[PDB]
Parts: structure tokens; C-alpha cells; sequence
């Protein structure tokens, strides 16, 4: 692939100029080793002071792997890189990928390192290996091939990727294959025994066309909008009915015909919070009609590919986390819950970091893009620790919630 | 003659769309022209500059100044205009090391590389933008036109290209000599090692050998400075380090400029002098931009200043970094949102100290402030030493566990152990998770009139207890807090409180122990006195009894 694809920023935008955040010694040393070999293979080259651009870099360890991996936070360059229609007016996201029983995620980012980058564009991929205590000038590099995590890497490589997959797709027309950045999402509708064989048969086929040997198994069978559930009790206290009316009042924003008049009629008076109130006939009926309403999906929900996906997360305690994906408030396109985050029963940030990765993976499978997160964490805490538990080659966007939402109780 | 390697040229361009500078040359006195021509003729003999013809359409003004005892004129080229038009560079000298992150070096040499700076050539396609004109005597001949061939002093790209060119030259020497360290600062070069006085001198000669390969003569710095190195506001000693002398001035009339220069000294001194406080002195500068306004010191600002003179009475020093020893950081609460910390490896031998101030906000608590300080120390330590220190914090392990497990946000502090240094950070109250059996249930509500600012706050309870209080100069949100305060005031040690105020719940669920709102502070003082407080929320105007009865009582 001698010919480089002409890449340009968007009009009136300079290249990225993002500060490199501090790195630990072990991550600096790791990055030095990785970049020393990469420079020997011609993938990157030293640069001088006439390059003012910078993109942050750090080191992770992929899911259950002891080898250090280099990750480049290409988020700013991706927004400044022009909106890509490399081969056609756009790729139609496969709506059938979210309907398969099993989906395997392959990291095919090493195939990008075989096609060179536009010479005029390499200066925008500049990054700095920082030094401890600024005791030496930072090691400055720029990329010579397509870098992992860049928006243009799958776009420029799409013409070359579709030809590698054409004979495997020709023999398996029921297997869906989707690509997002450095990842290949390969799903089927069959028993895992033949699935790992197909997956192993896909990576060997990729190996003959020029890998990593790691996979990530998913099951989008159980991905929907989790229903609003009201309690079933035989004796209701005043406090129970108050939370019930409060939950129903909240659901009334989403659902029509939600009534609370007969349930509020139970609280006629100034009673103790622990006093048991018997349900009247008109109250159990109103509660019953509300159960029927909440059984049905939300009216007028639709995904708009022009708007942003918003992902909110609530900390529920005991390693449990709830979340909702939407574009308009009260029009949830997906809700869910997580429990017992692997290897973090004593670390809130590690659990939240793993939750963000899971929700992002689910959003990629369903809509083909990552959502913007509203994180229940202070900026300085998340900012300091999230890279220590990050294991995905992509990085989404996030903002910070500093006021406790009252709706945490309603997703409990 | 011995061949020398050419210093690789850095390609430089102007900002996109812009041309070169075309600034007119000022008229100069005859005695000034004679001094420039002499200087530039010498510079032309050294290859620094070169004569050019009139086809070059660019120009940068040149000026002649002198020193009072130095019996010579000096040559100044005002590159302010060319700098505005020159591209941006990777400014690699913005951050300096911190002395607490350095390793003790037995021997350290200083090499002058001032004559080395001129060996760095300038991009040939960029030299035409550095043209300048010496006016002729009486303006009767064409002015002498020159252009630079090397990095000009005062140009935008000179420091970055010089530092980068010297870094590239030293990279083979440093990478293959791992028992030494090299650092560049201005026209000086500092090489340190733990070798013997003999092997150290050899490496300096080996390094002088290596610089001759590109033809760089480097003698020792004129007047070899004895300990300590006065560098970037520090005192670098063979085994210790500290800041340059912090002397606080005595005065009976303090302007806001005096308080500004003050705080700068305490802030700079707070990195080695433990316990420095700067808030009560910073509160006297909340909002002002004129610098003579004599602001009288409060009794708290004097007490804070006098506490600083006591800390600054004797010089303290920081030790250098021993990577073989653990890194420990200890924090102390100091009051009014101030925190101090010490970072060390051996007890009482601090590497550095520092302070953290509470963020600006309406409500806060000690645990949040302690958490923020920990993150700042974490980030600072990773910058200086590349690792997170072990923390010793004044908070019980049981307190922190109860906090983060019940906190609505995700929070985390790295490895830490409790140190029994009062005042200890504690939780001042904890709301119940379920309603309390046998405890009186207080249904509260408030309401105000937007126009006249009149309002009412009160409650009704399950035992028939009632109260409604009229209020003046109040709002809806204020009467909602007042109603909760009345229920806390008038209830026993255990109480259930029912409110419809999403505003009040948002404040209390944030668990503050101190507030800028005097009314919130009063509510906090009431929660501390209680035993069990269960705060329940209901939506308003939905017919919830108790809530309905007291909503009508307070709404006119
Ligand atoms: C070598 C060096 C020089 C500089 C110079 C700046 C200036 N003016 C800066 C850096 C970052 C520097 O680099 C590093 C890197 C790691 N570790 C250290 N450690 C260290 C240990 C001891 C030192 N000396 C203290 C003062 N002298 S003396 C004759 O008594 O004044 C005794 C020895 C010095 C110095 N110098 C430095 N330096």
C-alpha cells in the first residue's frame, strides 16, 4: 500500500495540543520499551520542536494479559479529523449484531500498522513519553502508519479490510461481522463450540492475510429497557405507600394514565411512618391499572443517529450499579444493572471504570457509537484513577454529576 | 583541521497566511551607529550574520543600549514582530524538576555552553525573515543590511531549537553512560555522578571529547559557584535542599499589593516549611484589582501571620529522594478548610511539604476535603517521583468505610493507614435507611410569597403536635429549610421527618458538616445532637396527608 490516503482536519481547526498527564515510572518504562521497538519497525519516528502538537499516551493491560499495551488518547484528534466517507456515504450499522446469541470481540488493531499514513498528516499524531520529575526532555514521536485508536484508521483501512473478510463472509452468510475502531465484532446464532471454531477460523484467515489471540464474548440476548417494577405486599406502611406514590409520580413523566389519587387517599391524615395502612378496593385497582401500564414499552421511543447517546450511572451499593442510555430525557433506549464487579469489591472507582467499559461495549454493538457519560464521581477523583483500570482500546466522553439525583431510589 | 559534524537544522515556517515582518528602522544617533557597525562587523567575522542586498523586503528594528559601568554599547534586535508571525514550537522547558525528586550526587560539574549556542544554525529558508538594518551616518548611504545565520537571541524558536539540538547531541553520551546525569539550564550544563573524584573528572573530559565532534568548546563556568546552587528560587546543597530565604516584612500599613507579595512568599515557602496558612491573608484579597488599597488585617489575619513568623523563624531543609525507601505522605486538618501535608521516607526528614485549600462552594464536609487533598498529593507525587505515596490520614478506618459505602458517589483513596493526630476527621451525622419505629413523625413544609417576601414554615406530627412560624424576607427554598429545622428543634432524640422539598433533600443527601448558609449550619447542629433521623421525601400537591395539611397551613 504505497499510496497514502489524503487526510485533512476540518476547516479552521489546528491539530491537537493536549497536555500529557503524569505517568508512573512503570508506565513510562513500559512505553519506552514499546516505542523503542516500534521505532525500530518504522511505525513511529522521532520528531523535533517544529511540531507543536501533542496527544496524550499511557499504558494499560488488556483483559487478563500481563503484557503492557500502549494506548493513545486520540479523542481530540478524532473530533478534529474530518468526518469520513472513505468509500461510500457511510456504513449502515448492522441491526442484526444486537440480535445474535454470541458476539466475539477481536482486537484487529495490529493490521493497521501495515499501511502508511499521509505524510502531511503524521505531524498531528505527535505524542510525548513524559519523564519523571521533568529531569529529561520528553521523548517526542509521530506515527508513520495508521495509529490504533484514530478515527481514520478503520476508515482508510475499510477498503483493505473488506477484501480480507470477503471469502470468510462468502462461506458464512449468517455470521454478522462489525468493525468499530480497533475491534472486530463477530457474532453468530449457534452453539459456542462451533463459535470459537469459527472465531479461531477467522483469526487464522486474518493471519494468512498478514491477530493478538484475544477475544471478548458477549450475549446481546438480554439487552432491552428494564421495566419499572412496583412492590407486591400484603401489608403496606405509610412509608411504603409514600415511596410508592413517589415512584409512580416519577414514572408518570414517562408513562401516561399513571394515577395516584386512590393511593394518596390512603394517607388521609397525619399518621406514623411505620403504621400499616390497609388498601381499599379503589386503591388496589389503581395500583393494578398502573402495573398494566408499566408492562408496556414507552410511547414514541426512537434512535436518532444525529443526536448524542447519553449514559447515566447510579451507585446502588454492594457492588451494584444501574444505568440508562437515552438521547431525550424519559425516552430510555436501554436500561440495565450490574452486580459484583470482577476484582473490585473494595474499590468504587474500579467498579465504575468497569461499568463504563461494559456500557460502552453494549452501545457499540447496538448503535455503532459510544455514548457520553454522566458519572456519579467528582472530577478530581475520576481524573486521577480511571486509567489504572482501563482495558479498552477506545475512550468515551464523560461529564460529572455533583448533585445527588433523587431518581436513584426509583431504579433501586 | 578536524572535521566536525553539522548540527541538524530544524525546519521553521511562519504562521499560515502571514508574511514576514516589515518594521521600519528607527533613527539612531551617530555615536550609536558607530557602535552597531563595530559589533556587527565582528559578528559577521564569526559567521553569525551575513550581509544581504536590498531585494530582501523584510526588516526588524535594531537598538543600542549600554550599561553604566560597562563602557560599551550593546546590540538589541527587537524580534517582537517576527515572533508574532513565527509558528508555535514544542516548548520543552516549561516544567522544571522539583528538588524533592532529585537523587543525591556526590560530584557535580558545571560547563558553560554559551559559545555552543551560536554553533546551532538557523533554517536557511527562514533566515530572510531575520533581516535588519543599521542606519547609515546622516542617512547619506544605504543602511547596512544583515541577516542571521544562527539562532538569534530574543527570537521565538531559539530556546526550543537550542535545547532540542543539545539534547540530540547529548543523547548518545547519556544513554551509554548510565552512571551520570546531565541537565541543561541556560548557557550552563550540569553533570552529576556518584563516581570518585577521579572517574568523575574523566567523564567530564569524555563529555568534552564528545562535544568536539560537532565542534563545541566548553570550558568551566566563570567564577565557579560554591554551594549552594541558587537555581529557580531554591538552595541546592550537597545533601539537603530548601527555598531561598523567606523573610516576612514588618509593617503597620498593609496594602493589597503587600498581601499579594506576602502570600507569594508563604506559598513558595509552604513546600518545605510545614504548617503554612495563607487563607485569612487571602480573604483580604477576595475581590480587588487596584494595588494600593490599604486593607486592615483582621485579628484572624494577624494571628495567621504571626503563626507564620513562628514557622519561618528557623530554616528548615528537605532531603533528596532515595528510591530504595518507601514514600510516605501524612496529612493534618488545620481548620477553615485548610490542610497541610508532609512527604518523607525517614521519619522527620521531609522531602517536601505543602498545603491544600478547600474548593469554593456553598456546602462541604471534612471527608470530601480530605479526599481532594489526597488526590492532589497523589498527582503531585506521580509528577515528582513517578509513584503514589503511602498515606497516613487522621481518619479511623471504620469512619472511611462507613463513608464510602454509604456515599452516593463513587470515591476511593489509595493505600492509607490511620494516624491518631487530632483533630480527627469524623462523620458528624448519619441518616437512617428505614423509618424509625416509635419515633414521632414530623410532616414539614414551607412557603413564601415571591413579591412581598413573606413566608411561613412549620410542621404537623402524628401526635397532634403542630407549629407554624411567620417569616419576613424569605424565599420558597429558605422556608423549606426552616421547616426541617423547626422539626429538628422540637422533636426528641429519634424523629422521622417528611418533606416535599427536593431542594432540601439535595443538600442533606450531600452530607455537609459546614455551610455558607447559616440556616443549613443550624440544621447540621441539630442533626449532630439527634440519635436517629430518617428523612423521607414525597411529591408535593398530590394529596399526601400530613403533607397536605401542613402545605395549606403555610401557604397563606
Ligand atoms: C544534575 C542536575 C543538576 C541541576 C542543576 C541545577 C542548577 N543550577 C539540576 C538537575 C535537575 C540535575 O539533574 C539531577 C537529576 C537527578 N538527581 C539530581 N540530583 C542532584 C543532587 C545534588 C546536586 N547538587 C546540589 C548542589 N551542589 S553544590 C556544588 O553543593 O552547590 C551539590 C550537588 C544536584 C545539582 N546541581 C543535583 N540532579
Amino acid at each position: 500500500p504505497i499510496e497514502t490516503v489524503p487526510v485533512k482536519l476540518k476547516p479552521g481547526m489546528d491539530g491537537p495540543k493536549v497536555k500529557q498527564w503524569p505517568l508512573t515510572e512503570e508506565k513510562i518504562k513500559a512505553l519506552v520499551e514499546i516505542c523503542t521497538e516500534m521505532e525500530k519497525e518504522g511505525k513511529i519516528s522521532k520528531i523535533g520542536p517544529e511540531n507543536p502538537y501533542n496527544t496524550p499516551v499511557f499504558a494499560i493491560k488488556k483483559k487478563d494479559s500481563t503484557k503492557w499495551r500502549k494506548l493513545v488518547d486520540f479523542r481530540e484528534l478524532n473530533k478534529r479529523t474530518q468526518d469520513f466517507w472513505e468509500v461510500q456515504l457511510g456504513i449502515p450499522h448492522p441491526a442484526g449484531l444486537k440480535k445474535k446469541k454470541s458476539v466475539t470481540v477481536l482486537d484487529v488493531g495490529d493490521a493497521y500498522f501495515s499501511v502508511p499514513l499521509d505524510e502531511d498528516f503524521r505531524k498531528y499524531t505527535a505524542f510525548t513519553i513524559p519523564s519523571i520529575n521533568n529531569e529529561t526532555p520528553g521523548i517526542r514521536y509521530q506515527y508513520n502508519v495508521l495509529p490504533q485508536g484514530w478515527k481514520g484508521s478503520p476508515a482508510i483501512f475499510q477498503s483493505s479490510m473488506t477484501k480480507i473478510l470477503e471469502p470468510f463472509k462468502k462461506q458464512n452468510p449468517d455470521i454478522v461481522i462489525y468493525q468499530y475502531m480497533d475491534d472486530l465484532y463477530v457474532g453468530s446464532d449457534l452453539e459456542i463450540g462451533q463459535h470459537r471454531t469459527k472465531i479461531e477460523e477467522l483469526r487464522q484467515h486474518l493471519l494468512r492475510w498478514g491477530f493478538l489471540w484475544m477475544g471478548y464474548e458477549l450475549h446481546p440476548d438480554k439487552w432491552t429497557v428494564q421495566p419499572i417494577v412496583l412492590p407486591e405486599k400484603d401489608s403496606w406502611t405509610v412509608n411504603d405507600i409514600q415511596k410508592l406514590v413517589g415512584k409512580l409520580n416519577w414514572a408518570s413523566q414517562i408513562y401516561p394514565g399513571i394515577k395516584v389519587r386512590q393511593l394518596s387517599k390512603l394517607l388521609r391524615g397525619t399518621k406514623a411512618l411505620t403504621e400499616v395502612i390497609p388498601l381499599t378496593e379503589e386503591a388496589e385497582l389503581e395500583l393494578a391499572e398502573n402495573r398494566e401500564i408499566l408492562k408496556e414499552p414507552v410511547h414514541g421511543v426512537y434512535y436518532d443517529p444525529s443526536k448524542d447517546l447519553i449514559a447515566e450511572i447510579q451507585k446502588q451499593g454492594q457492588g451494584q450499579w444501574t444505568y440508562q442510555i437515552y438521547q431525550e430525557p424519559f425516552k430510555n433506549l436501554k436500561t440495565g444493572k450490574y452486580a459484583r464487579m470482577r476484582g473490585a469489591h473494595t474499590n468504587d472507582v474500579k467498579q465504575l471504570t468497569e461499568a463504563v467499559q461494559k456500557i460502552t461495549t453494549e452501545s457499540i454493538v447496538i448503535w455503532g457509537k459510544t455514548p457520553k457519560f454522566k458519572l456519579p464521581i467528582q472530577k478530581e477523583t475520576w481524573e486521577t484513577w480511571w486509567t489504572e483500570y482501563w482495558q479498552a482500546t477506545w475512550i468515551p466522553e464523560w461529564e460529572f454529576v455533583n448533585t445527588p439525583p433523587l431518581v436513584k431510589l426509583w431504579y433501586q | 583541521m578536524v572535521p566536525i559534524s553539522p548540527i541538524e537544522t530544524v525546519p521553521v515556517k511562519l504562521k499560515p497566511g502571514m508574511d514576514g515582518p516589515k518594521v521600519k528602522q528607527w533613527p539612531l544617533t551617530e555615536e550609536k551607529i558607530k557602535a552597531l557597525v563595530e559589533i556587527c562587523t565582528e559578528m559577521e567575522k564569526e559567521g553569525k550574520i551575513s550581509k544581504i542586498g536590498p531585494e530582501n523586503p523584510y526588516n526588524t528594528p535594531v537598538f543600542a543600549i549600554k550599561k553604566k559601568d560597562s563602557t560599551k554599547w550593546r546590540k538589541l534586535v527587537d524580534f517582537r514582530e517576527l515572533n508574532k508571525r513565527t509558528q508555535d514550537f514544542w516548548e520543552v522547558q516549561l516544567g522544571i524538576p522539583h528538588p524533592a525528586g532529585l537523587k543525591k550526587k556526590k560530584s557535580v560539574t558545571v560547563l558553560d555552553v554559551g559559545d555552543a549556542y551560536f554553533s546551532v544554525p538557523l533554517d536557511e529558508d527562514f533566515r530572510k525573515y531575520t533581516a535588519f538594518t543599521i542606519p547609515s551616518i546622516n542617512n547619506e548611504t544605504p543602511g547596512i543590511r544583515y541577516q542571521y545565520n544562527v539562532l538569534p537571541q530574543g527570537w521565538k524558536g531559539s530556546p526550543a531549537i537550542f535545547q532540542s539540538s543539545m539534547t540530540k547531541i547529548l543523547e548518545p553520551f547519556a544513554a551509554q553512560n548510565p552512571d551520570i546525569v546531565i541537565y541543561q539550564y541556560m548557557d550552563d550544563l550540569y553533570v552529576g555522578s556518584d563516581l570518585e573524584i577521579g572517574q568523575h573528572r574523566t567523564k567530564i573530559e569524555e563529555l568534552r571529547q564528545h562535544l568536539l565532534r560537532w565542534g563545541l568548546t566548553t570550558p568551566d563556568k566563570k567564577h565557579q559557584k560554591e554551594p549552594p546552587f541558587l537555581w529557580m528560587g531554591y538552595e541546592l546543597h550537597p545533601d539537603k535542599w530548601t527555598v531561598q530565604p523567606i523573610v516576612l516584612p514588618e509593617k503597620d500599613s498593609w496594602t493589597v499589593n503587600d498581601i499579594q507579595k506576602l502570600v507569594g512568599k508563604l506559598n513558595w515557602a509552604s513546600q518545605i516549611y510545614p504548617g503554612i496558612k495563607v487563607r485569612q491573608l487571602s480573604k483580604l484579597l477576595r475581590g480587588t484589582k487596584a494595588l494600593t488599597e490599604v486593607i486592615p488585617l483582621t485579628e484572624e489575619a494577624e494571628l495567621e501571620l504571626a503563626e507564620n513568623r513562628e514557622i519561618l523563624k528557623e530554616p528548615v531543609h528537605g532531603v533528596y529522594y532515595d528510591p530504595s525507601k518507601d514514600l510516605i505522605a501524612e496529612i493534618q486538618k488545620q481548620g477553615q478548610g485548610q490542610w497541610t501535608y508532609q512527604i518523607y521516607q525517614e521519619p522527620f526528614k521531609n522531602l517536601k511539604t505543602g498545603k491544600y485549600a478547600r474548593m469554593r462552594g456553598a456546602h462541604t464536609n471534612d471527608v470530601k476535603q480530605l479526599t481532594e487533598a489526597v488526590q492532589k498529593i497523589t498527582t503531585e507525587s506521580i509528577v515528582i517521583w513517578g509513584k503514589t505515596p503511602k498515606f497516613k490520614l487522621p481518619i479511623q478506618k471504620e469512619t472511611w468505610e462507613t463513608w464510602w459505602t454509604e456515599y452516593w458517589q463513587a470515591t476511593w483513596i489509595p493505600e492509607w493507614e490511620f494516624v491518631n493526630t487530632p483533630p480527627l476527621v469524623k462523620l458528624w451525622y448519619q441518616l437512617e435507611k428505614e423509618p424509625i419505629v416509635g419515633a414521632e413523625t414530623f410532616y414539614v413544609d414551607g412557603a413564601a410569597n415571591r413579591e412581598t417576601k413573606l413566608g411561613k414554615a412549620g410542621y404537623v406530627t402524628n401526635k397532634g403536635r403542630q407549629k407554624v412560624v411567620p417569616l419576613t424576607n424569605t424565599t420558597n427554598q429558605k422556608t423549606e429549610l426552616q421547616a426541617i429545622y423547626l422539626a429538628l428543634q422540637d422533636s426528641g432524640l429519634e424523629v422521622n421527618i417528611v418533606t416535599d422539598s427536593q431542594y432540601a433533600l439535595g443538600i442533606i443527601q450531600a452530607q455537609p458538616d459546614k455551610s455558607e448558609s447559616e440556616l443549613v449550619n443550624q440544621i447540621i447542629e441539630q442533626l449532630i445532637k439527634k440519635e436517629k433521623v430518617y428523612l423521607a421525601w414525597v411529591p408535593a400537591h398530590k394529596g399526601i396527608g400530613g403533607n397536605e395539611q401542613v402545605d395549606k397551613l403555610v401557604s397563606a
